[PDB]
């Protein structure tokens, strides 16, 4: 599939058209499309949330869900928070690569 | 069925919550409200939206 | 012959219960104008429990009166209000919320809060004066208040520009003041326009509700407020830039009110100059275990120190913070009698210590992501 | 012991209660209050203050605090004497009080310009003197406006407030004032600069009020000649250390020099002291029997000496920090 | 007389003002005085009124209590006097301040009387000089064995 | 007898979080036209 | 060194514990070690 | 089940109620109650038997016969004789909690 790039105009397919979609679903929040309420995800609300055990069973559900309502064309990996700093949630999200 | 928006609330965000769906929802929101298409898009903080029933 | 019949004794060595003190009540303290629709006296607390008892007490219209309708649109808690009384400059206003003693040995202003214990059975947690806050003589009167009641004081600087909001927060480094900045602009109903709250009011009606909602360990930094249809001077916060407007308060420890007219409050930092303190969780929850312990174990005030009291403490001190864990409101904790200052000297006083550490669960203040391409799986097409 | 005990007994229009009122917002603790008219000049005032004794045999000013222990059993180890503090007169009979009592006797300077709270800070040169200089700006709910607060009684609920929190061995250098709503003529601390005008007073053994807007108090020096006592927390300990002791062992006045009695004399110092080491007030201490100056002609006369060595925990006022960028482990990129 | 029968002599100061209780304590300084300072104020079926009691009739029926249900070697100083129905001059004791009224006479070696409507013995130090007999347990106990 | 009673005490003897001061503020001085347009002053600083 | 500086305002006047030393330090290792494993520095030693 | 405190008649239903109950009936005797005879225990007529291995057998069934009887909602756990001082014989007595 050939799309275009975000900034700039240019048509690229495989590389940076699969990754100007995940990056931008991640903090895309729901009901800011028009006429689309739910494309998005949930992790605009995740903030301020503790972190707990049953909050990672979410955050991984909402990357696996989010990503899988409307990017088939990724296969997600792994969603390891691997580091609470200040507050900070350090989430890894390691991506295939398709196409 | 008479509903008060706020200053930055959106016409499809809102009949969202309240009808659950936006197929034919929006168009009869703005057909059966005078004048509320002539007003921004961005509503202001007290205008009034009579929000129909049987989308 | 000591005595000869038949005895039953009870021996009573059972590890008790400990419950919280419900952690959402509301000091409030606001302009009333007394007379005959005003059922209360114009210094004394008066508990409130509901939209229409705060109507029957301080009459619609007051500003005592508004800041109960913010509370009670959004959650349903209790309010120790106490109501003052209009002065002539506004200068002898802020004299009267904080208020002092009066001449016949009674606490006049903000200090009736601290009758709000002896006379109701209920300390206010959330310590609420809307519109006065902004002046620094109540917020430093409150902030010295908020020490004697372990209560998280919600200020509200003024309506001025970011530079005069950040250069008011700068005077309060203590770990149990909130600052909520910018102006909520509500619907008033009787002259059907918009007008200006202090937006502190608002603030309290989200840690009454995610208390009673969410827990007391959950921020109320990413909750709707449902009434408010504006905020003067309104705050930037895009999509994910550090350098927006509403986060160069967050920085400064000041919440904010994010969104369009502000329908999502911002901001878990209390005005703290030690990062330990910094979450607004970490003090509330502090605050409530450490009130919890105080008023749940004065049964064991003179029981003689035996192998089965120092155990039947610990065991109802474990009980009470593995209540919590699986609750939620902590990670893990380790409850424990002290081998070191339980000496033989310390213990031949009366004195017996206990150590209870524990963690808090933090708030989610920012979870990063961090994707990437890779050409691992790109030689999985083969076969 | 409360404020709505100190209105009772002074009214609330009075400047004592207004220093009450000054502690028992930040703290909750005992005061000792004595009280005085109001004389007709101010210089009548300083000499009412210090009072002495009175025809009837009385003491009458700042001498009746030691009848503080007497009365009350609760002896007073913070002397305030708000606002008459900055004359010599008052300052001075304070200071030979500090003393009879064991207590730190907090002065409160003049609120004019650093060259006169350094040429008042001149004159002292005892240990158990504390000078806090810039008057603290505080809102008076009497004429609805700021008025310029003595700024003693303030730092008297800090040392009430560390003492319930941290403990004895707390300086209050660095904790947070309540009632205070600015600093008149506010000094400087900007970021880290060693030639800041508050830090020019801590140099010369003067507590400050830095922030903006005045929260935080600074400077943990008493107004020492020696340097071995310049913390206020060292004076403190040792003058409380010394109480214990001394009031803990009248029990110990004529049992007779046993074997039984010189051990279980140590036993019972070494256990107190080591009640003090994992609290947090000492480091670590030394208790022994001396063994040159009991000799047996000491023994003989009913003297018995007792040695109790320990270190006080110095606040940390200069924590310093020496970052360095090296090339050390720059041949860990390697694999 | 209290060491002659090995017996605890349990006392009553006046019910002036603490430094009128504090000044009375200090005459004592034995390990077989135990003083209970605010005065109970009782109701009465004579007078049909409250009226004041000596409250060292009420500490007294607590420590034969105490021994019948928790022991001779467990002190009375937490536990609840029943007839009262107050407290002349009503001391302070309200969460955990360490200066509070009712603190400042139990450093004084004094009990107290605490809670509200004064249901509350307060108070386990004895008049005690040594700080081995301090309190009033240990005594007990040691005249007991 | 210190105090009778419960005390529950904070220790606060944990270690702290140390953040970076963002980096990436940009001083800037350069000439302007004070005027009607112009919403500041010659030389005081504007937040951008 | 400007985070240092203004992270540790709290330890002004703490008194000198063998909790203090510690756990300055082990707030200290942790700030860069959060500065590590992010890649701005590559190893380091921190102590007092 | 709500009931009422023996002393100062104030309504508790699970902890004291269970223990006003068993606590009553060890030194309630039979008979004593008016028109029940056979409410009570027989443990204030084994005061001055011989404590002997079959005494224990008599009041270990005793506890479970009078127990038995009148409070079914208590569970008992073991009555084991762990003293004998001066006479006096100490019965330990541990009972479970319902409710």
């Amino acid at each position: 599939m050939i799309g275009m790039d975000r900034r700039s105009g240019l048509p690229l397919s495989g590389l940076a058209h699969l990754k100007q979609s995940v990056e931008d679903i991640l903090t895309t929040p729901l009901g800011s499309r028009r006429m689309r309420p739910e494309y998005g995800s949930k992790l605009r609300r995740m903030v301020d949330m503790p972190v707990s055990e049953g909050w990672k069973s979410a955050v991984q559900a909402e990357v696996a869900r989010s990503l899988g309502r409307w990017e088939p064309r990724i296969g997600l990996s792994a969603v390891r928070v691997v580091a609470v700093v200040d507050g900070r949630v350090d989430l890894l999200l390691s991506g295939v690569f398709e196409g | 069925t008479t509903c008060r928006t706020a200053d930055g609330d959106m016409l499809d965000s809102l009949c969202y919550h309240v009808y659950g769906h936006l197929l034919g929802c929006v168009e009869a929101t703005l057909d059966a409200n005078p004048g509320l298409a002539d007003e921004q898009q961005p509503f202001r903080a007290g205008l009034l939206i009579s929000f129909p029933d049987m989308p | 012959s000591f005595f000869h019949g038949v005895t039953v004794t009870n021996v009573d060595i059972g590890a008790r219960t400990i419950a919280l003190p419900a952690s959402s009540v509301i000091g409030l303290c606001d302009v009333f104008t007394p007379g005959a629709q005003a059922s209360a006296k114009p210094n004394v607390p008066v508990l409130l429990t509901s939209k229409k008892d705060a109507a029957a007490a301080f009459g619609i219209g007051s500003s005592i009166y508004l800041a109960c309708e913010a509370i009670y649109n959004r959650a349903q808690a209790v309010i120790v209000a106490v109501g003052v009384e209009t002065a002539e400059t506004p200068e002898a206003q802020a004299s009267a919320v904080i208020g002092g003693i009066s001449a016949a040995g009674e606490r006049t202003g903000l200090q009736a809060l601290l009758d709000g214990k002896s006379r109701f059975n209920a300390q206010p947690r959330l310590l609420v004066a809307p519109g006065h806050s902004a002046q620094q003589a109540v917020a430093t009167a409150m902030d010295g208040l908020a020490e004697k009641l372990r209560a998280i004081a919600i200020l509200d600087g003024p309506n001025s520009t970011d530079e005069a909001a950040v250069a008011y927060a700068k005077n309060f480094g203590s770990k149990r003041l909130f600052m909520v900045d910018p102006g909520v602009q509500v619907w008033d109903s009787a002259t059907n326009a918009a007008r200006n709250a202090p937006a502190s009011a608002y603030a309290a009606g989200l840690f009454a509700w995610t208390d009673a909602e969410y827990g007391f360990w959950s921020s109320p930094s990413n909750k709707e407020i449902k009434g408010v249809t504006g905020t003067s001077r309104p705050v930037e916060f895009l999509d994910g830039d550090e350098t927006c407007r509403a986060n160069l308060l967050n920085n400064a420890n000041i919440a904010t009110i994010i969104r369009d007219d502000g329908y999502r409050l911002w901001g878990n930092r209390t005005l703290s100059s030690d990062s330990k303190w910094a979450f607004v969780t970490r003090v509330r929850t502090m605050d409530l275990v450490m009130d919890a312990i105080l008023a749940g174990h004065k049964w064991a005030v003179d029981r003689g120190i035996t192998k089965t009291y120092v155990k039947d403490v610990t065991e109802g001190l474990r009980a009470f913070m593995r209540d919590l864990k699986n609750q939620g409101a902590v990670i893990n904790f380790e409850v424990y009698a002290d081998p070191d200052l339980n000496s033989a000297s310390q213990l031949a006083q009366g004195k017996v210590y206990w150590n209870i550490r524990f963690t808090d669960v933090p708030p989610a203040e920012n979870p990063n992501f961090r994707v990437e391409v890779t050409d691992q799986w790109l030689t999985e097409v083969l076969d």
